[PDB]
């Protein structure tokens, strides 16, 4: 029941270093072996690198190896990924896990790193408003970058919620709706409030959706 | 050096189908294939370990085998929990490769879109543009035809779409098209439609409303 948790920048600018953390509970780095791994967005797996907690020895990925570096602070029961000269195709979610032999048996819960030169924006929302049914929503717009969460009446509402995933629009800024089914009846009795949160730009906005 | 490459990319079966993935190595891995199942959003899980042995809690349908160079990964009943990607990965020798992935999807009876439209709220009227939002819910099959028609006529140019992965319950699809213009051209119609055309629709559905009303 180790649990690994990586974490780091979201948004790289191109020629610079990605410095990603991985810190480890439950276990000690000084033992069996720890590794790297990124995905693409819509893509497969990509193994990048892994440290011996018992001799401290490197190996990593020669499509990476001139690039990447690993260092280990067995202080804080941490390790780190750091990657130079990153371009678009460094773009991804980078995990970090635990391994005993050669498969990836634990696993941190992912970070995306999105690399590009545009500076971070916060989100638009828009109250998307309208039988027996009826259909709630939000629009949030003009973000960037990924990833924003969206959450109906903090979280207490989530039967029928639908979030889509973002699509990324002309303008180079990320736009997605988020929506709610709901009986036509509650309209009148229940406040339905979209709540959004997009970290890379420390934004939160809570949304009262109004039928006029 | 060792490449995986997985069969096939993407496959669509019912619940108690017989499923069978394989994976090819471009040498010889001595056994040292792990299976992986991955849930959107979630990371890789790992089920299978050297080729055949099965890891701690994972269902007895899942099994493993491997004939020569060829490795296979058989799911004997396939429930509604086991959509996902599946990804065989050798670590026999440097660097550790993976195949591309299988994704996985439940099939279901055919379900018809409840239909919804959102007119612009004044608040993105006053940003000078606008975007109307056309949201299609729960149904099956994934494939479906929404078409934008203002004052009757249909527009081809400004829409884009976005589906939901299959839902974990019903197996349903959720998909939203959104048509973005200016104000300008948004205050000079009156009439904005979505039209939607599934194999669930008896006749097309249409929903509509009145700018300005």
């Amino acid at each position: 029941q180790v649990q690994l948790q990586e974490s780091g920048p979201g948004l790289v600018k191109p020629s610079e270093t990605l410095s990603l953390t991985c810190a480890v509970s439950g276990d000690s780095i000084s033992s069996n072996y720890w590794s790297w791994i990124r995905q693409p967005p819509g893509k497969g797996l990509e193994w990048i690198g892994r440290f011996s907690g018992s001799g401290g020895s490197t190996d990593f990925n020669p499509s990476l190896k001139s690039r990447v570096t690993i260092s280990t602070d067995t202080s804080k029961n941490q390790f780190s990924l750091n990657l130079r000269s990153v371009t678009a195709a460094d773009t991804a979610v980078y995990y970090c896990a635990k391994t005993y032999s050669g498969t990836f048996d634990y696993w941190g819960q992912g970070v995306l790193v999105t690399v590009s030169s545009a500076s971070t924006k916060g989100p638009s929302v828009f109250p998307l408003a309208p039988e027996s049914t009826a259909a709630l929503g939000c629009l949030v717009k003009d973000y960037f970058p990924e990833p924003v969460t969206v959450s109906w009446n903090s979280g207490s509402l989530t039967s029928g919620v639908h979030t889509f995933p973002a699509v990324l629009q002309s303008s180079g800024l990320y736009s997605l709706s988020s929506v709610v089914t709901v009986p036509s009846s509650s309209l009148g009795t229940q406040t339905y409030v979209c709540n959004v949160n997009h970290k890379p730009s420390n934004t939160k906005v809570d949304k009262r959706v109004e039928i006029k | 050096d060792i490449q995986m490459t997985q069969s096939p990319s993407s496959l669509s079966a019912s619940v108690g189908d017989r499923v069978t993935i394989t994976c090819r190595a471009s040498q010889d891995i001595n056994n040292y294939l792990s299976w992986y199942q991955q849930k959107p959003g979630k990371a890789p899980k790992p089920l299978i370990y050297y080729a055949s042995s099965l890891e701690t809690g994972v269902p007895s349908r899942f099994s493993g085998s491997r004939s020569g160079t060829d490795y296979t990964l058989t799911i004997s009943s396939l429930q509604l929990e086991d959509f996902a990607t599946y990804y065989c990965q050798q670590y026999n020798n440097s660097p550790y490769s993976f195949g591309q992935g299988t994704k996985v999807e439940i099939k279901r009876t055919v379900a018809a879109p409840s239909v919804f439209i959102f007119p612009p709220s004044e608040d993105q009227v006053k940003s000078g543009t606008v975007s109307v939002v056309c949201l299609l819910n729960n149904f099956y099959p994934r494939e479906a035809s929404v078409k934008w028609k203002v004052d009757g006529a249909l527009k081809t140019g400004n829409s884009q779409e976005s589906v939901t992965e299959q839902d974990s319950k019903d197996n349903t699809y959720s998909l939203s098209s959104t048509l973005t213009l200016s104000s300008t051209e948004y205050q000079s119609h009156k009439v904005y439609a979505c039209e939607v055309t599934h194999q669930g629709l008896s006749s097309p559905v249409t929903k509509s409303f009145n700018r300005g009303e």
